[PDB]
């Protein structure tokens, strides 16, 4: 849909405009949620290999977390610009094109005949 | 205690004894002994609370609900405003619920009371019944499950409009 939209770079990961965006907060409930699957990644990964699940390969288990987290982090920092861009050209369309999202004066219920259906 | 006005009683008439017989009448003497041996030491019993009641005194309000814009001054579709409407045509449906009962109260008090005169003795109590009843029935009758502010401004709107109809053509 946004494909070709102008400025738009080919292949940029996180363009220079994002940067204007507030960024994810760390302990944001969607990269923690990354954290605990990073977490049962690793408690997966004992169990198919026949490993204590909790105790065995530490080193792994804090490198899934952190793998998942870190990458959670950027990923969740392109989507949040992809949703601001939207909004953005939603928006500025609606302005360029007036005529076609009219302000409509909606009638107060004191005017509106809302037929009465009894419930005998 | 109770308001009395909310509570109407008539004051009691009770003809004073009249007792012709020599015997004695065994009800007025367990009354008596009642009196000495089970509300004489309640009322101790009950003096020492109120005397502990009256060291902590307490209060409490009855809640003020001012009053907001009506369903009728909501445009259509406006939550923020018909949410309002909706509370409180809740919260006043809901005392009107409680007005029928009282007014079933006193129907009842005085269909008691009255006894083999209730045909003729409850008429006031049995008006404000049936005058209260159709109030309710043309506010809330019908409605369904679902009531809400709206369908009860439907079932106005119709209403009023069945009846402007009846001049209309008379
Ligand atoms: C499954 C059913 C639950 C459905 C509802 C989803 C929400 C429940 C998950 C809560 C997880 C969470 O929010 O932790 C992240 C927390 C940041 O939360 P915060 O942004 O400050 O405010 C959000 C308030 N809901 O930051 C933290 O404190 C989490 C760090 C400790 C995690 C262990």
């Amino acid at each position: 849909m946004m494909n070709g939209r102008p400025g738009h770079e080919p292949l940029k990961f996180l363009p220079d405009e994002a940067r204007s965006l507030p960024p994810p907060k760390l302990n944001d409930p969607r990269l923690v949620y990354m954290g605990l699957l990073g977490y049962c990644t690793g408690l997966m990964d004992n169990m198919l290999r026949m490993r204590p699940v909790m105790r065995a390969g530490l080193h792994r288990q804090l490198l899934f977390v952190t793998s998942f987290v870190f990458a959670g982090y950027f990923y969740l920092k392109r989507q949040n610009y992809l949703y601001a861009v939207k909004d953005h050209d939603m928006f500025g369309y609606i302005k360029l094109h007036p005529e076609d999202f009219p302000e409509k004066e909606k009638k107060t219920y004191a005017e509106i005949l809302e037929p009465f259906h009894p419930v005998r | 205690s109770w308001d009395k006005d909310v509570y109407p009683e008539p004051p009691s008439r009770t003809p004073a004894p009249s007792p012709q017989t020599s015997l004695p009448n065994p009800i007025t003497y367990l009354t008596k002994a009642y009196d000495l041996v089970v509300d004489w030491p309640v009322t101790l019993v009950r003096e020492f609370i109120e005397r502990q009641h009256a060291k902590n005194r307490t209060y409490y309000y009855h809640r003020q609900y001012r009053r907001v814009p009506d369903i009728t001054e909501c445009k259509e579709g406006d939550v923020l405003c018909i949410y309002e409407a909706e509370m409180q045509w809740r919260r006043d449906f809901k005392v009107d619920q409680e007005i029928m009962n009282i007014i079933q109260e006193r129907l009842k008090a005085c269909q008691q009371r009255e006894g083999e005169n209730y045909q003729q003795n409850c008429a006031k109590e049995l008006e404000q019944f049936t005058k209260v009843t159709k109030a309710y029935q043309d506010r809330y009758l019908d409605l369904g499950a679902y009531y809400s502010a709206r369908k009860c401004l439907a079932k106005q709107k119709q209403r009023m409009l069945e009846e402007r109809k009846a001049a209309r053509q008379e």
